[PDB]
């Protein structure tokens, strides 16, 4: 089409939307032509949105209560500190609703979402006797959008769901968007007085209970799932790099994965 | 233009015609490529020749010209005489005459320098072992082919020093001294590369290798040679590049 | 034969179709081309291959072959840098910015390892000379050929040196600085020899010389690189042979 | 132009067709006009959007909009 | 088409091809118009081309040997010196293969040439009771491409041609190209080692006897005969000039012209 221009062409809308179309440097555009062998014999399938992805699910977080309220559309990713002075620790996570996941990992280069959500418990015990799960539609108006232990005694008339951890295994949730607005805010933020009704987030949290004295939370996108307005990279770092012990102190980061929880 | 140009492009008002830029600038300019290099001129060019310039005539090379042409493709599909190994009576069942690796063993000064320039490239080959005995002696050879020998398990390889049995069942041809004069065994190119790396050499896609089936037996101590020809066929060559084809 | 023979010949009964021989002998043997070589056997063979052989699919190497494809003609033809020569303030008119005997001066690795194994050569030869000076500076130079240099006489090269009177009525093109950005010059191939000789070197067909026609004028001292691309076209290849292209 | 541009003219080769005005200036230029400005380019612009670009759609706003409209003369009456 | 221009217009072969066509100054193209008139009534004739010059013969060099070998296809002119210094001979010219012709004067100006060329011979003497001239062609190997005296008293056999000073006065000869490639060298060079086998120029020479001390050599070019590859004007100085005197010593060069050898 011409290597060079006199003043900008290759423009962002232009190239994404097909209307601009750079040369191959070989001149050839053969040499970037789609070429569906190489998936079809060594790949066996062939990704092509994060849509696909944001369905796989991944876990969240790791309860030590028995019955909690938890944030089902909170987004956030932990707060991380680094350092490379003598016996600290390299790097330290803190999080506020969770660790990261497909969903909240894809959700972090987009401004938007819309629908609905699923979730996923496996149990620290499986305990016979008691061996019901129940997750609740939790609505109370005054409750934080945050991470809490339950102390109610009066939510009745909720809309429960109830799995068996042990003629199961895993608990599975489905989420509706149940939202006051069209577009919803990734990661909007969470105040003191904020309570839950803010019109940025589904005015729906969940309520877990169990005689579990742990489980681990994983969520994933429902089939009615959407993120909006891409805005690039989010701030990240290496997970790799997570291991780093170079310091003297040995490495003490430790994400929520099924190997992690149940074994100690 | 008559510069044997590949394409050519006048791009002086190409900034007219996209979509979200307007009054786009004209800029005398023009764009012509010459086989792998493209020239992005940003002015105008003059281009001349001699007054009624006429190519050199066909018919005044015929006194040096092969009426055959050659490419890179023919040049490695040229046989070479690889190598002479020795074959005696004393060598037993089973004993190695040669072990040859591919591409390696057609890596001639030819064939690299063709190969120059070129990240990589793939190719069947055909090998020929050829023997003269005269008609009082006999003997047999198995001319056999085995892949990636370089990264093969180590049993396998162990398997066919130990036991010509384990030469006859790979792909293999026999060579019965007194009956054939000369026999060939023709190995497509299989590799978990797609072209062999010759950048980084990493891995040979085959082996050749001549073991005695049956000793040379005749009434007293005698050796012959074994010559080897080999050459490549259904050629597919690399991209270009300028890195270095390894020694 | 799927052995990509180029041609085939079974000569067993080749002696009884001779006019003057009578009971000709009848001989097993057969002979085969591959490329350049000749095979021609004296009694049966075997050709074999894998069960149910099959070539390299193509599909496999389209992550790494280009959909262009390369010969020895491409690769002759593509554009090389062949120099950078300083052009400077202080240099009058006619002073000297190269002169570039042919082939000599596009005889590269690249151009050297592909005319390996031909006795010869013959080509056209386009030349681009460019300059990149910037608004405020102006200039001009010359960029003329001349045929056979090593061999024409005395007086004609010095006149090119001594007037550029004499390099303009040669084949040539002229280069204005504050106007053209490139310009080239092709000349064909001649010459008494009907190719170049790649063995011998005797005679480099031509040169191309740049002068200074007007100097570089600026308000200050300055100087200006003057680059040359080149290359060949209209490309007559020679003989195979095994003689050296001599450095 | 998708830039609710009230009018626009590419006025590069504009001085090429002035009758008393001989080998007229080609300059890259061109003029547009939005509500009560004019603007006057001098050379080339680029004019960008979201890909895919959609404006808000009407029935996003009917839980607030008025059914019925209100210009300047609706507010005087 | 246009007086001027912005950038190179007239370039070199455009102009002799004819697709630049250069304004007159009057703007009217008939003032510049071939007008055939002129050549019609005071000359007699119209010369086109140079083909039709070097077909006319001149005087190229003087023998004082009745036997000689001469290289034909040698097109070289005279080394010339000048001064200005007092008492010294203004020009001098020293000729190798002779002095310059019609022939050797056109051919200064090109590369190359392909064709045969004619030979002119007038006696110093026309010995009447060995009136005979031979003329050879000479092909020895050995033999340097030069000038030189005839010392040969073995090469049977050879193509001669005959012709006698008494009953006619001029020998004609016309020499066959007969050259090893389809493209000669003018003046190439000539060296020790060389003999008469270089490709640069027909493998002939000519070997000239007769029983006249003197003899007179000229040619031109034969009908098949052309020059190739322009390349301009040749080194070349004032031929009028060459009467000069003012250093006081009086001219003493000499061109080889029929007054000049017929006459001492």
């Amino acid at each position: 089409v011409g290597f060079a221009s006199a003043g900008t062409r290759d423009i962002r809308s232009s190239y994404v939307e097909g209307k601009f179309i750079p040369q191959d440097i070989t001149g050839m555009s053969r040499n970037h032509e789609l070429d569906e062998q190489p998936s079809q014999e060594c790949i066996g399938e062939r990704i092509l949105s994060f849509s696909e992805l944001i369905k796989r699910n991944s876990w969240r977080y790791v309860s030590d209560e028995k019955s909690l309220i938890y944030p089902a559309y909170a987004f956030d990713n932990p707060a991380a500190m680094y350092t490379a002075a003598d016996k600290l620790p390299v790097w330290t996570l803190t999080p506020r609703s969770g660790f990261p996941t497909l969903l909240t990992s894809i959700g972090a280069m987009y401004a938007f979402y819309r629908g609905g959500i699923r979730l996923k418990i496996v149990p620290g015990v499986a305990d016979q006797p008691k061996p019901l799960v129940e997750v609740a539609l939790f609505t109370m108006q005054d409750q934080g959008y945050i991470i809490k232990a339950n102390d109610y005694s009066t939510d009745f008339c909720s809309s429960n769901i109830y799995e068996n951890f042990v003629t199961k295994g895993i608990a599975e949730v489905q989420t509706p968007y149940y939202s006051r607005v069209n577009t919803s805010v990734v990661s909007a933020p969470v105040l003191y007085n904020a309570g839950n009704i803010s019109p940025l987030m589904p005015n729906v949290m969940y309520k877990i209970t169990s005689n579990s004295s742990n489980i681990l939370l994983g969520h994933s996108a429902a089939d009615d799932f959407r993120f909006g307005f891409l805005l690039g990279a989010p701030l990240a770092i290496s997970a790799t790099a997570l291991r780093d012990n170079f310091t003297g102190s040995s490495a003490t980061v430790s994400l929520p994965t099924f190997s992690n929880f149940y074994l100690s | 233009k008559q510069m044997n140009v590949n394409s050519s492009q006048d791009t002086t008002f190409e900034q007219r015609s996209q979509e979200k830029v307007q009054a786009g600038e004209i800029n005398e300019s023009i764009e012509f490529r010459n086989q792998i290099t493209t020239f992005v001129h940003d002015n105008p060019i003059i281009t001349e020749q001699l007054i009624g310039d006429s190519p050199q005539p066909s018919g005044d090379v015929r006194s040096v010209s092969d009426a055959r042409t050659h490419s890179i493709i023919d040049f490695l599909e040229r046989p070479q005489f690889i190598g002479s190994f020795l074959w005696n009576t004393s060598d037993i069942e089973n004993k190695e005459i040669f072990s040859l690796k591919l591409p390696d063993a057609l890596m001639s000064p030819m064939i690299r320098e063709k190969l120059s320039g070129f990240t990589s490239f793939s190719a069947s080959t055909v090998f020929h072992i050829q023997v003269n005995a005269h008609p009082f002696q006999c003997g047999r050879l198995v001319l056999a082919a085995v892949p990636v020998p370089d990264i093969l398990p180590l049993h396998r390889l162990n398997m066919l020093s130990f036991d010509v049995s384990n030469v006859i069942t790979l792909p293999h041809v026999q060579l019965d001294i007194s009956k054939e004069t000369e026999v060939l065994l023709k190995i497509p190119y299989v590799s978990p590369f797609v072209q062999y790396d010759l950048v980084t050499k990493f891995t040979p896609w085959a082996a050749f290798l001549a073991h005695v089936y049956a000793p040379l037996n005749t009434p007293s101590a005698a050796s012959l040679q074994v010559n080897v020809f080999a050459h490549f066929e259904d050629i597919k060559l690399g991209f270009p590049t300028s890195a270095i084809v390894a020694q």
